[PDB]
Order: structure tokens, then sequence, then C-alpha cells
RNA sequence: GCCGUUUAGGCCACGGAAGUUUGAGGCAAUAACAGGUCUGUCAUGCCCUUAGAUGUUCUGGGCCGCACGCGCGCUACACUGAUGUAUUCAACGAGUAUAUAGCCUUGGCCGACAGGCCCGGGUAAUCUUGGGAAAUUUCAUCGUGAUGGGGAUAGAUCAUUGCAAUUGUUGGUCUUCAACGAGGAAUGCCUAGUAAGCGCGAGUCAUCAGCUCGCGUUGACUACGUCCCUGCCCUUUGUACACACCG
């Protein structure tokens, strides 16, 4: 039921959907289900290591172990119910905090 | 001659001046700007060319009635500062102390998330994309 | 995705009036095109 | 048998344009035609300002380049064949002749 | 001084400017603008630009109004 | 007529006309809208709609075929961008359209073929009548 | 007319649109610099690499990171003002088949705004656009208060561009209301429609202008000199300098 979710989502998020998410996010979404099936009964599922950082987290995603690439490392991420509405970008820092 | 003329008003824990005009006295509350104070002064039907302090209290009770129920006096959806809440989902008008309360609940959310903006808040760095070679 | 017609460079491109030349090739060919230095 | 023929001329050079423009008007004056012209339209100056240096060093100095384009119009009442007889004389380089029929 | 914060003391509407003060204030030159007396008589404006109206309704002193909120005075003639 | 009266006192006189001359509808957002994206507060005077009407029927009475995207430029102005330089901004099209629609629903102006808005013969009549009565 | 070999010229004056070469630009010598540019050029010598590439293309990241020092600037510190009405005067420019309405967009309708739908014009002194600009003028509100000056920082939320907006593209709505009380030593530009104030266009451009290049609008203070400081030209002079006094 994506349609009532886009109403919950903020304006950037629903505009993103209204443009028709292309092939790569559709190839990524399947692998979360696939990992959940592979995962032993009530166990930590396989890491899903992704290149995409502009995909938005949809309520299906909660439970996946994604490895959002930050340019150099495949930094693994875990999803919580509050992680809804952001991208996988803001969870893999691309830089390092500065200490002079 | 305002014989009961008040100089302090303590409306909503904000210590309103009794020495100023209403639409700029009620802006002292954290959550009401000049625009919202104007809308309050209109819907409660108050002479705006009145110093806050020359007021009658029955007027004041209506002021609080409109500010605590902004949705009820037909104040439109876009006017409020809590459009489409994320904790609940309501269109509210957060007021003096709940502004800080809610704000720190948001930044706490982003902190527990490991959000980019949460970490920018925690580090004390700028959070909105501005440059920082030479600013700060 | 927009280059100089004369050299295929990507910087200092003049797209005004439909020229699509870079600021240096346009100077080298300005007189031939018909652009006169009056003032 | 008489139409409303508008002949429009464009050029970069004033004099080469005005020679042809006078020649057409006089060639249509011998035929006792109604020549309502020449009408002069505001000169269009195409301007491009460019940095002289290729490398961005020194004083920043600019050169302003300009193409002046002039727009003349001649009006006639005739049949298109008489005018084509007239607009067939030797035309100087750079002049555009774009005869049409107005409404 | 605080002559818009002073607009609603008991004094300001009991007798204060209603000939208890501005009998004299124009008359030091027989004629001194109320907009001039905003500082010589330290009392400023708009507790005082709304009383120059009241003297008008009361028929005491004539005026001119112009751009910068310039206002004027003449005691009795 | 209208060009023999100062356009400030005339607009005061006309905006007092539409008030006590019958009525028109008034939206249920007149007390809350700012009349321009760049404005800070709504119009200070509660009787501003009528002013905005009386000032606005004089525009069509001295011109012909003015759309709404031209009235927005008429009543637009300077917008200050805080720390960036200020520029020119246009006002809101909703009030501009609504006042014209109301003038239609009184018969002072009418929409024009070839586009735009034109003063009516009767709308010309009352404007010169009121002009005759301004000091 | 006066000064001057009563030459070349100079100052004053009627006239006159104009009497600094009328104003403003373009162009611009010999000789030089180890000035900058191999990252504009399928301009180029030599060197290096040439497949496990320093080639090309794809994906993602950075070029924007932030204790700090510097340079050009934008906004201001308010009443010779801010806000809200009314009122209304320019110029220079711009508009690729821009897909099947598309670049500039009028007009009509929906919307508080943002923005949207429909009917259309223009390859343009023809349509946008007489470019209905701002400062300014006007009548009110503020009242010497970090105030209604200022608008940084930040929360929520809407929409737009784009294949994608996250370290927010940008534009809206409400809210948040920082420093800043005219700035030490130093230092820059400026002689008339000039400085300064005000806005507009173009370049960049799918989107983004606090920049640059132009344009009009409002329109002064001071001087009409001097060689004191910084330099420049010519002559005379001194020199143990010639990479030349940074000797
Ligand atoms: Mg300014
Ligand atoms: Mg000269
Ligand atoms: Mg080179
Ligand atoms: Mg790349
Ligand atoms: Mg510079
Ligand atoms: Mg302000
Ligand atoms: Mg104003
Ligand atoms: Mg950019
Ligand atoms: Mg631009
Ligand atoms: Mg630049
Ligand atoms: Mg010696
Ligand atoms: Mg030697
Ligand atoms: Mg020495
Ligand atoms: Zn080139």
């Amino acid at each position: 039921s994506t349609d009532d979710l886009v109403q919950m989502f903020p304006a950037r998020a629903r505009r993103r959907f209204k443009r028709g998410l292309k092939r790569k996010p559709m190839a990524l979404v399947k692998k979360l289900r696939k990992a959940k099936k592979d995962a032993p009964a009530g166990e930590k599922p396989e890491p899903v290591r992704t290149h995409l950082r502009n995909m938005i987290i949809v309520p299906e995603m909660i439970g996946s172990l994604i490895g959002v690439y930050n340019g150099k490392t495949f930094n693994q991420v875990e999803i919580k119910p509050e992680m809804i509405g952001h991208y996988l970008a803001e969870f893999s820092i691309s830089y390092k905090p500065v200490k002079h | 001659a305002g014989e009961e003329f008040q100089h302090i008003l303590r409306v909503l824990n904000t210590n309103v001046d009794g020495k100023q005009k209403i639409m700029f006295a009620l802006t002292s509350i954290k959550g009401v700007g000049r625009r919202f104070s104007n809308i309050v002064c209109k819907k409660a039907d108050i002479d705006m060319n009145k110093r806050a302090g020359e007021l009658s209290a029955e007027e004041m009770d209506r002021l609080m009635a409109v500010v605590h129920n902004p949705r009820q006096f037909k104040v439109p959806d876009w006017f409020l500062n809590r459009k489409k809440d994320y904790k609940d989902g309501r269109f509210s008008q957060v007021v003096s102390n709940a502004v800080d309360m809610k704000l720190r609940d948001d930044l706490e959310r982003l902190k527990k998330i490991r959000n980019h903006r949460g970490l920018r808040h925690y580090w004390g760095v700028r959070v909105r994309g501005q440059h920082t070679k030479t600013t700060g | 995705s927009r280059v100089c017609r004369v050299c295929g460079n990507s910087h200092g491109l003049i797209r005004k009036y439909g020229l699509m030349c870079c600021r240096q090739c346009f100077r080298s060919n300005a007189k031939d095109i018909g652009f006169i230095k009056y003032r | 048998v008489q139409h409303r023929i508008r002949i429009t001329l464009s050029s970069k050079s004033v004099k080469n344009l005005e020679k042809v423009c006078s020649d057409l008007v006089k060639g249509a004056k011998e035929k006792q035609l109604k020549v309502k012209g020449p009408v002069r339209m505001p000169t269009k100056v195409l301007n491009i300002t460019t940095r002289k240096s290729p490398c961005g060093e020194g004083t920043n100095t600019w050169d302003r380049f300009e193409m002046r384009v002039h727009k003349r119009v001649i009006d006639l009442v005739s049949s298109p064949d008489v005018v084509k007889q007239i607009t067939s004389i030797t035309i100087e380089p750079g002049v555009e002749v774009e005869v049409t029929i107005s409404d | 001084g605080k002559q818009k914060e002073k607009v609603n003391n008991a004094v300001l509407f009991d007798q204060a400017t209603y000939d208890k003060l501005l009998t004299e204030v124009p008359k030091y030159k027989q004629i001194t603008p109320s907009v001039l007396s905003e500082r010589l008589r330290i009392n400023g404006s708009l507790a005082r630009r709304a009383i120059k109206d009241l003297m008008e309704r009361g028929l005491i002193r004539m005026v001119s109004i112009h751009s910068s909120q310039q206002i004027f005075t003449r005691a009795t003639n | 007529t209208v060009k023999d009266v100062n356009p400030h006192e005339f607009v005061k006189a006309y905006s007092a006309h539409l008030k006590r001359s019958g009525k028109m509808e008034l939206p249920e957002w007149v007390d809350i809208v700012k009349t321009a994206r760049f404005k800070e507060l709504p119009p200070s005077d509660a009787d501003w709609y009528y002013i905005r009407a009386a000032s606005m029927a004089r525009k069509i009475y001295l011109r012909q075929g003015i759309g709404i995207g031209g009235f927005q430029k008429i009543y637009g102005g300077r917008q200050r961008n805080g720390s960036r330089p200020p520029h020119f901004c246009k006002s809101s099209g909703a009030v501009s359209r609504n006042i014209l629609q109301e003038l239609q629903k009184m018969g002072i102006i009418d929409v024009d073929p070839k586009g735009g808005r034109l003063i009516t013969s009767q709308g010309r009549r009352d404007l010169d009548q009121v002009a005759g009565t301004v000091p």
C-alpha cells in the first residue's frame, strides 16, 4: 500500500516516488526479502552491501543489514522504525570529523 | 488612566510586558511571532490600538483560548509551526516551553539515529550545508 | 555534454546567439565571424 | 492584379545595404509603382564581452565585440513577376533579399 | 521621556496635558510645535501625538500635518 | 472627472462608496492573507479590501485589458532577502483575481476579448459621479 | 579684451547645443620580463607512460571538509528609519524544432503562498514589453527600548528543477531572534550627471548570482593646487654599482 505511505512521507520523499523509481532500487529491494529468507529462524540476516546512497528507506526495509558505500568502505547499516523517510546516504559518513 | 494598569502579565510563563501594545507584547511568548500574534489579536476580536495592560482579563482568557486551540478558530493548516507531526501526526501550535522541549526531542531522535544532521548537531558544526573554512 | 565546436573543450564556452565556441577560440576567430572591436 | 509586396533587407554593412536599397526604390520608381519606403528598423547590436587573456593572469581586461545588423523594408503594390523583374539586378555581397506578400 | 509607555498612567488621563502642562509649553515662544516639545519638555510622542488630536477635538490649538509625521502648534491667537 | 481629482482623496472617496453602497462578498481569509510573498504583516487597515478595490478599478478605468499577471506586477515591490541583496517581487494573484471577479459581480468592470479587463459604461459612470464629489 | 619674442600660446568674455582635445572609450612605439599560460587549441620539441594504462568509459566519494590567519564583498547597527496603505517615473538587453505547445511568455481559471491546468502570440520596432523597477513621493503605525533596528543559527512542513537535491539546489509557510551601540594601528577609490544610494538586463544556466560585464534612475561635499609622502619624465651632478642600492 505505497499510496498512503507517500502521504506520510515528506515532500521530497513523495516527489521521488512520483518520478517512478528506476531499475536499480527495484533490484535492491528484492535482496532484502531474499536475505530475510536466507536468515536462520530469528537470526541476524546476511549483509546486503549496496552502492546506492540515494535510495529512500521504506517500511519494508526495516530489518535488513545494508552496507551503504561511502566512497571507500562498504559501511554496514541497521534499520530502525525511525529510519523511515531518509536516504541510505545519511548513514555512511563520507568524510572524517576533524581534529586539529 | 488605566487604574488597574498592569506592567507584568505572566501569560503562559513568559512575563509579558504591560507597557507595550498587545500585538507586540504577546510576541514575548516563545512560539508566537508577529504574524501569529496578529492572528490571535484578530480572532479574539481585540482592539489592536490597545496597550497590553489596559486590557480586560476576559479578553485574555480568549487570547489563550485561540492560542491553545489554533485549529478550532479556523486558523488554517499552513499557519501552524508543527505541520504534520512525526511523533503523532497532528497540526499543532507549540508554545513557550514545549518549543524547546520538542526541539531537543528532535535532535535526540537524530542523535540516536546516527543521522548526518544528528552528528552535525552533536559535533557543534554547522548542519545546513554552509561552508566552514572561514565562518564561525 | 557541451563542447567548443572548434576544439572540443569544456570550459569558458560561449553559447550566446548559438556560437558554441570557447572564449579563446572565439577571440582567435572573432574577426572572421564578423565581430568588430569598435569600443 | 496588384498585391501588397513587402521586401525586407538585412545586412551587417550600412553602405552596401543602402546602395541596393536605393537601387530597388529607383528601379520601382521608373515603373510608376507605389513604393512606400525605405523603412528603417532599430539597429540590432549583437554584443559579446570576452576576457582577453587565455589564462586568467594579470589585470582583468575585457574586449567588447559587436555585430551591427540593419533592417530595411520596402513596400510595393504590383504582381510578383514585375517585382521579380526588378529584384533581379546585381546584389552586393552580404545583403539578404527576402521578398514576401503581406496580407 | 517614555512618552508612549507613559500613555496610560493615571496622570496621563486625569489632567496632565489637558492644559495642566501644555498651557505653557507652546507659549514659551507663544507658539512651539508639539512635535518640537517632544524633548524640551522631555515628554516624547504618541502618548503625545494622540493628544494633539484631543486638543483639536477640544478646540484649543491649530495644526499642520506633513510627511515625516511633522506636527505643529499655536497656543490661542 | 477622475483625472481632475487627486488620486489619493479619490481612492478614499470610492473606497467609502463600495462600503456603504450595498455590499459584496468578502472571502473568509481576508483577515489572514499578506497580499504579497515579500510582505511582513497583513494590511494594517481592516478596511483594506475596499481600498484595494477602489485603487484597482481606477487602474482599469485609465487602461484597457489588464490581466492578473500584470496586476501582480502593479502591486509588487521590493523584497529584502536578509543578508542577500533585495530584488523585485510580485504580489499574490488570488486577491487580484478575486477583486476583479467581485467588480464583475457588481458590474463595474468586465472581462475583455483579446484578453484583459475593461471598464464598463456604468462603471465609468459611477467613477465620474464620485469624482464629481471630491473636494 | 588683456598677458607673451607681443611668435607659438595662455587667461577672460558675448554668442552658442557645445569653448578641459565637448565628454567617454577603441587603437597604440622601441627595447624588455627566464611575468602567466604545455589545464583553450588533433599549437608544439624533448622526456614518461601506453594494456595489470598516466588511454577511454561506468559507479560511488572529494573538490564544499574546520581550532585558525588573510583578500574582494553582501547585510546592518535605525526616526534623514522600519513596517502597512495609496501613488508611479527608465534605459541597456534577451527569447537554439525550444516535441508535437516548446525558448521568452500575455490572457483565463484553481491556490494564502509556492505552484498548477486551459485557450494562445512571437524566429520578433509586430508577442512577452509603452519593459506598470527600486530608491523616491504620500497618509498612517511604531517612540530612543538589542525596540516593531538586524536577520545569523535552527525545527517542522509544502512545492519546484533535474536521472538523482543526502553535508540542506532553489523558492514558499509558521516558528526560533545570535553578534552588531558607527569600529585600534593601518588602508582603498574618487574631481560632474562624477562619488555615493537605488534597482534592471546579459554571461554562467535543467536548477543556483552575495560575482563579473553593461544600463538607466536620484544626485552631492571638496579642489581648480602642490611636490610634503608614494612614484613618473627630462637636465645637471657623484659613484668603488652593471644580476645594476633587494648593489
Ligand atoms: Mg540596499
Ligand atoms: Mg580622445
Ligand atoms: Mg597554451
Ligand atoms: Mg566520476
Ligand atoms: Mg577582484
Ligand atoms: Mg525587521
Ligand atoms: Mg514604504
Ligand atoms: Mg552549482
Ligand atoms: Mg542570470
Ligand atoms: Mg565567478
Ligand atoms: Mg663624491
Ligand atoms: Mg662591476
Ligand atoms: Mg643597501
Ligand atoms: Zn575552443
